[PDB]
RNA sequence: AAAUUAUAUUAUAUUAUA
């Protein structure tokens, strides 16, 4: 039993969905600390295409 | 300063089990509520040990870094030592 | 040697689970309890949170015999040990 | 062109590309007592092996005379490899092991497993993948009879 | 000795808050709730949603969820009609005063969840 | 192109309900979804997240994604039925690539049908022989299509 | 004209163009500068943009004279292979390997047809070795454009520099903005054959590079892959199918074996079994069973 | 709305064809894909800042 | 206006259909042409049905189930306004409209006359005290659509602004069955109407008694008398791939 | 599919007993002591202008 | 109206000093014209305000030339005479907007913000659901629920 | 007594009293 994505605004609003409270996490962007302590191991170019 | 990254880290009735406590009840007690290995005895226990039934039942010594818990009761059972002080 | 994510460690997870089941007795693993198993000894272990189902809290949920209340104000005036 | 060649009728020859990175330092980490772990870091960071194959190269005749990848085989390969197929080229980036030899072994194994799963469309029509049609709701002319 | 009875008193105040009846959380000034009690929404609350509103004790979240699930006047009701604020819908049934928001006991620590 | 609000207003002095100025947490903003994040007064874990910019920006991004999802799903007058390859019409007898795999494929450039196959929607009344072989009673009526060559009011007759 | 489109097609175009960035087949069997057999990319990095630009003139002139000498060594061999040669019996056995051909049954190629398939491939080597040699004789120092693939071999392709700025105090007084930066030129060498003599000469560029200027190497070569239909067979679905419960968390280690599955290549003959009865039980032909067991009569 | 997700075997259809769920199961067998049971169908939210 | 003489001409005009539907982009002369043809029809003394906005029926304030039609629904306020305004528009011909299939034992308060005309029927319907008008409009719309379907000699032009809202689902949804089932308490009754919202299947327009009578006149071929000169509306909100929140000012 | 029910709960209790028995297991997050300078003794804060991430 | 909070009053010179930002914003001035056009009312002080600020924004980037000196104060006083003339027409439209909007809000059964007067319904400043429990300047306690300025049946 | 240097914009503050 599953639910479809809603079509009205009041069902999205009144649904008990918690908000973000603590620090958010990403599974690959947690080695890099924050966008201000964006860590780079090697100085490869941002347009570097892997062969 | 970044959000909630300070290295040096309250009564509430509807948020009793959910404020400065574990999110789920399925999870087990932390590491300080159990004996890891061979110990000579600790001078004080950590602040994250959950007050269990045997804390108020036996009552040998409760030393929290100080703090002396000599008044045992059952309203503290299920809660860590942070909100008890 | 695998590298990166834990999904690439197939044999290492198997060897770790086999070693953990090998060294650990069951008479030690009985003593570890969950949070609700400790909270069951509290006089009021269960109540609804005010986010979803706050109206479903009933008057039978209180441990009213474990305290002494005031008759005029209605507040709790004493607690039982 | 290196690689083994299969002459048995149960061995198909796939001409495929392999992309990989070689990197050796020559300025500061050329030699000293750090040189070992820095070279290992450069090698394990360059552990990616990109194995690429055109689907048009897979549409040849096998050793038994039947075509290797037909239309329904191509559809099942496109559905089983969703984002790994792009612009008519099946590409697999093997990053699992630290060495590139074990990575190209794992990539060859995964390519053969994907090909063996996609070849099931030649067994029958019950392995042909279903076409997903966006069938409309009943129209207003049909809803007028409600 | 005082913290245990204070926590017990706060939990008792929270449960008696959860039990007692509230005022109507909708604003009677804004449409569709502005209409007379003999026509419109107050008809449909009288014959279909009467026991459902009487059982939930007129808290704003179950009343708004029952108005969402009743379907015969959504989805425009919970968005277009203005509702009373969170501290104003907190007030108990039959208040008829704005001082009653500040008349309640503040010694408990229910975070605004007492009568 | 859309002219709705996406970003959150920044943090500054406490605004007042004046001309060209709304308070930072108002019930008019974001459908009142700032009611979760507001403080009515003019515990640190419940007070610090209401003032963080990344937290409130992530929350309004989630709410705008919910609005985009409900408006994309309210557009749907169809549903996806898994139909076998034999009974499908001639435009779908080809190798259809996955989403974001190839160039957006035209339907039929030879038959002068230049449109995306992924946006094609087929009528239910034309597939009753495929979707309903077990009924045999023609559950949906045939679609009446107008005669384009008939002299009607549109052609001054 | 003018360009007006649906927004859903524009949303689908812009995601498909970025996800298919490196979905490219470099070594294709084709004409000039697009088509090749191996592709070498030498990514040079240095601290100054004129340092990498002057290095990319030093390496491209080096790989032009070396690469012309190697392709001339291959062109002098291809023109001997086109004058005449004897067909390899292992090459002839590779064409007559399939059971059924395109025309039904065994397609028996003779030494005329197999040498015809070898001649038509060596004619492509001459048209592709002359394409590299003619582009190695063009860049005179009077008129040199090493950034164009139609003009010079090898050509240099631009790459975006890596730039990373730092925001730090100069004291709470002021903020300084200094940026680390290094610049990149890549060199694309497309050869229509695999040469280890060139790969050896390409790897030793690292020993005479410029000051504080390093490099990394990319190699995209063609390699034959065998899909064995006996190690990885195409079989029916099982009677009891798999469900989502076989794909739980930690079902990658406790539910599934690694590919491939071990299938037994040895069996034991039972009591009343014959040559036609074992082959029925193993699902093979009787003559195919005796060929695997030619020791036992 | 709230519904139960259906499955039709190819032996039940008048014309048999490979479904998409067993193709998903085959893809999860090949690439060792974790299938989350408690993933709700209503929560399909794209990262619209990037997409 | 004289259809029985030019019946083959009107059949050739509509290509045998019951009427015309006018479509185009938004902001064209659709509703303006609907008011123009209502002017043309009522200036020539023809009985004219005018729904000036279909979004008061389908996208209305509230939905109520039909009193005498099982499984059908009603928009009560739009029906009261329609039964008022159509009666005061066509009083000239509705007073001469004799009731053919109408019961004469209608519920009637003290001092009120039983309706003998169709104008008297709509005056019985819309002129009432709340909440008796809520069921009086249902009975009046049912018997008005019944009385319309029997007249085969008087031409009745029916003009609807926004027929595309009468051809798909009205924005009301069906109520949750726990509302009608009955509850003792909320804690142990296996229900979630107070905990979580959910979207039930949406009510189509054919389940409204007004559009039921309209589709009954449309689909049944025994009515060569009703000319449906209607149009569509494209008044909907824009959506171009993304959507933030609408600024309220 | 192989390990379900009591075997899974017993295995979770046994791995919890194994996890708690490791004296000195590094469970500290990385950002708590990622602001250590090597040339001088001044302590900065990661996330502010008192620290640069590359050098 | 959905803005029911307590508000802060502003002097009319600070409103018109915003210019093209809020006061003579072209989207706002258009929907003020639709209010007057609906009532069958000529938009003459609004058209007077738009024609002034259309030309005022046209030269607002030019620098004024330095005046070397005049014997009498006549060209300086004429430039100040037209300057205070333009403020008084914009003061009239500032009153004409607040006059008609409070008159339309009494017709559409629209409840205004806190301490806002509607001439037909609430002669005093209407207050509903304020943070202060009493009336801020009438010194009267507020009842629960809020005061209804209109009848019930919509 | 002129030329204008003038920034200008809007908001906040305290043991009410614990
Ligand atoms: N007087 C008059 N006005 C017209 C005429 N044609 C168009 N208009 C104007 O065009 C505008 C559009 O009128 P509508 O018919 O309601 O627009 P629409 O095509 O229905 O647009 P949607 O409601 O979104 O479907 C009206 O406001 C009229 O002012 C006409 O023939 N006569
Ligand atoms: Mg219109």
């Amino acid at each position: 039993v599953d639910q479809t994505p809603f079509e009205e605004d009041q069902t999205w609003l009144l649904h008990s969905i918690p908000v973000q409270q603590l620090e958010m996490h990403h599974h690959e962007k947690d080695l890099q600390d924050l966008p201000f302590i964006n860590h780079e191991q090697f100085p490869r170019s941002l347009e570097w295409n892997a062969p | 300063y970044p959000f909630l990254r300070r290295p040096h880290i309250n009564p509430s009735a509807p948020y009793f089990w959910s404020f400065m406590t574990a999110k789920s009840q399925m999870a087990f007690l932390p590491e300080e509520n159990y004996i890891t290995g061979d110990w000579t005895g600790k001078f004080f226990v950590s602040k994250r040990q959950v007050y269990t039934l045997q804390h108020a039942t036996s009552g040998a010594k409760v030393r929290v870094k100080i703090f002396e818990f000599n008044s045992p009761s059952r309203w503290n059972i299920g809660k860590e030592m942070n909100t008890l002080t | 040697s695998p590298h990166g994510y834990i999904r690439h460690f197939e044999n290492e997870v198997r060897d770790l689970l086999q070693y953990v089941d090998g060294v650990t007795p069951w008479k030690q693993a009985q003593k570890i309890r969950t949070y609700w198993e400790v909270r069951s000894h509290h006089p009021m272990p269960q109540f609804n949170r005010p986010e979803v189902a706050m109206h479903r809290n009933t008057v039978g949920l209180l441990p009213a015999h474990m305290w002494e209340t005031d008759k005029k104000t209605g507040k709790v005036k004493s607690v039982k040990d | 062109r290196i690689g083994p060649i299969g002459l048995e009728p149960h061995q198909f020859n796939v001409p495929a590309e392999l992309g990989f990175v070689e990197q050796y330092d020559n300025l500061q980490y050329k030699r000293y007592d750090w040189q070992g772990w820095y070279q290992r870091m450069l090698d394990v960071h360059n552990r990616n092996v990109s194995l690429r194959c055109r689907i048009c190269d897979l549409q040849r005749l096998d050793g038994n005379g039947v075509q290797f990848v037909d239309m329904q085989t191509e559809r099942r390969l496109r559905i089983l490899a969703q984002h790994r197929v792009g612009m008519g080229v099946l590409k697999l980036d093997a990053d699992k092991y630290e060495d590139q030899a074990d990575n190209v072994t794992f990539g060859t194994t995964k390519l053969s497993e994907l090909l063996a799963d996609a070849r099931k469309a030649q067994l029958g029509e019950e392995y042909w993948p279903s076409v997903e049609l966006k069938v409309r709701k009943p129209s207003g002319q049909s809803k007028a009879h409600y | 000795l005082d913290r245990h009875r204070a926590l017990a008193d706060s939990l008792r105040a929270y449960v008696e808050f959860s039990t007692s009846k509230r005022v109507e959380p909708w604003d009677a000034r804004f449409k569709p709730f502005d209409r007379i009690e003999k026509d419109g929404v107050y008809v449909l609350m009288r014959y279909m949603m009467e026991e459902k509103l009487q059982l939930c004790n007129y808290h704003h979240r179950p009343v708004k969820r029952l108005f969402c699930n009743i379907g015969l006047m959504g989805p425009q009701i919970t968005t277009k009609a203005r509702w009373k604020p969170y501290r104003f819908a907190t007030n108990p049934a039959g208040t008829s005063k704005a001082e009653r928001m500040y008349q309640r006991d503040k010694t408990v620590y229910t975070h605004g969840h007492n009568d | 192109v859309s002219t709705g609000e996406f970003d959150h207003p920044p943090f500054q002095f406490r605004q007042r309900h004046t001309f060209n100025t709304t308070p930072l947490h108002d019930a008019n903003r974001f459908g009142g979804r700032t009611a979760y994040l507001r403080e009515i007064g003019p515990k640190k874990q419940g007070r610090r997240f209401k003032k963080d910019p990344r937290t409130v920006q992530f929350n309004v991004d989630v709410w705008c994604a919910q609005q985009t999802l409900r408006k994309r799903w309210k557009q749907r007058d169809w549903e996806v039925i898994e139909i076998p390859f034999r009974l499908v019409p001639r435009e779908q007898q080809r190798v259809i690539p996955e989403l974001y795999t190839d160039i957006p494929q035209m339907t039929d450039p030879a038959r002068n049908d230049f449109s995306n196959i992924r946006n094609k929607v087929y009528d239910r009344e034309e597939l009753q022989g495929v979707l309903f072989p077990a009924a045999g009673a023609m559950l949906y009526p045939p679609l009446q299509r107008v005669d384009k060559q008939a002299m009607t009011l549109d052609k001054y007759l | 004209f003018p360009f007006q489109w649906k927004t859903e097609d524009w949303y689908e175009y812009e995601v498909a163009k970025v996800r298919n960035r490196r979905f490219v087949f470099e070594n294709t069997e084709e004409d000039g500068i697009r088509g090749s057999e191996v592709t070498y990319k030498i990514v040079l990095e240095g601290f100054w943009d004129h340092h990498v630009m002057k290095l990319a003139e030093d390496v491209c002139m080096f790989l032009k004279d070396v690469g012309r000498q190697i392709v001339e060594e291959k062109l002098v061999a291809v023109r001997r292979l086109l004058q005449g040669g004897a067909v390899d019996p292992e090459l002839l056995a590779a064409f007559n390997c399939a059971r059924a051909g395109p025309f039904g049954g065994l397609d028996e190629y003779d030494k005329e047809e197999v040498a015809n398939f070898l001649r038509s491939d060596l004619r492509r080597l001459e048209e592709q070795c002359l394409s590299v040699i003619n582009r190695c004789n063009v860049p005179v120092p009077g008129a040199t454009n090493i950034y164009d693939p139609h003009t010079s071999w090898p050509h240099v392709e631009k790459l975006e520099p890596w730039v990373r700025m730092a925001e730090f105090w100069t004291s709470e007084m002021s903020t300084a903005h200094y940026e680390f930066r290094k610049f990149f030129r890549v060199i694309i060498c497309k050869l229509p054959f695999q040469s280890t003599e060139f790969e050896k000469r390409m790897y030793d560029i690292r020993h005479w590079l410029h000051r504080q200027t390093s490099c990394e190497f990319h190699t995209i070569y063609r390699r034959n892959v065998i899909h064995d239909s006996a190690v990885f067979p195409t079989e029916h679905d099982p009677a009891t199918p798999t469900t989502h419960e076989h794909h739980r968390m930690f079902s990658f280690a406790l539910d599934w074996q690694s590919a491939p599955v071990n299938r037994l290549s040895t069996d034991t003959v039972h009591e009343g079994e014959s040559w036609d009865a074992v082959a029925q039980r193993l699902g093979c032909s009787v003559g195919e069973l005796k060929d695997a067991n030619a020791e036992r009569e | 709305g709230v519904h139960r997700v259906g499955y039709t075997h190819p032996s039940t259809l008048p014309v048999p064809c490979a479904q998409r769920w067993d193709l998903r199961l085959a893809r999860a067998r090949i690439f060792q894909e974790y299938i989350e049971e408690k993933a709700p169908g209503a929560w399909q939210l794209e990262d619209e800042r990037s997409m | 206006q004289h259809w029985h003489t030019k019946r083959s001409v009107l059949s050739s005009l509509t290509n045998g259909r019951t009427g015309f539907i006018v479509d185009g982009p938004t902001g064209c002369g659709k509703s303006a042409l609907m008011c123009q043809v209502v002017h043309f029809a009522r200036s020539r003394n023809i009985v004219t049905l005018y729904v000036p906005d279909a979004k008061v029926w389908t996208h209305g304030e509230w939905c109520w189930p039909s009193t005498i039609l099982p499984g059908f629904f009603d928009a009560p306020d739009a029906a009261r306004s329609f039964l008022k305004y159509f009666a005061v528009a066509n009083r000239a011909t509705l007073t001469s409209w004799k009731l053919r299939c109408t019961p004469k034992d209608l519920p009637t308060e003290q001092g009120e006359r039983q309706p003998q005309n169709l104008y008297e029927l709509c005056e019985w319907g819309h002129r009432a005290v709340a909440p008796a008008s809520i069921d009086r409009q249902s009975v009046c719309v049912k018997f008005l659509m019944d009385e319309l379907s029997e007249e085969k000699k008087l031409p009745v032009v029916i003009v609807v602004d926004g027929w595309n809202l009468f051809s798909h689902e009205t924005h009301f949804r069906y109520p949750h069955p726990d509302f009608l089932r009955g509850l003792a308490s909320f804690n142990e009754s296996s229900t979630d109407i107070d905990l979580y919202p959910q979207e039930l299947p949406r009510i189509p327009a054919s389940r409204l008694s007004f559009v039921r009578g309209l589709n009954k006149m449309i689909l049944s071929g025994d009515d060569p008398n009703k000319f449906f000169i209607t149009c569509t509306t494209r008044d909907f909100k824009p959506f171009d791939g993304i959507s933030g929140f609408p600024n309220v000012e | 599919k192989t390990v379900v029910g009591t075997h899974q709960k017993m295995l979770q209790r046994k791995v919890t007993c194994f996890q708690y028995n490791q004296y000195g297991l590094f469970k500290t997050p990385y950002y708590r002591l990622a602001n250590v300078d090597r040339y001088h003794a001044v302590q900065g804060v990661a996330g502010t202008r008192e620290w640069v991430p590359y050098v | 109206n959905t803005f029911l909070t307590s508000s802060v009053a502003t002097p009319p010179i600070s409103v018109i000093r915003t210019g093209p930002k809020w006061w003579a914003h072209p989207e706002r001035m258009v929907r003020q014209k639709l209010m007057y056009f609906t009532l069958g009312v000529d938009q003459l002080p609004l058209r007077r305000t738009a024609v002034i600020q259309r030309d005022l924004q046209r030269f607002h980037m030019c620098k004024p030339p330095p005046r070397v000196g005049d014997s009498t104060g006549y060209k300086r006083s004429r430039a100040a005479q037209l300057n205070t003339w333009y403020r008084r027409i914009q003061y009239q439209e500032y009153h004409m907007q607040h006059l008609f909007t409070r008159h339309v809000w009494g017709l559409l059964r629209v409840y205004p913000g806190n301490t806002t007067k509607i001439q037909g319904k609430a002669d005093d400043g209407y207050v509903g659901y304020d943070s202060v429990p009493f009336h801020r300047y009438n010194r009267a306690p507020l009842p629960f629920p809020a005061r209804e300025l209109y009848e019930r049946r919509k």
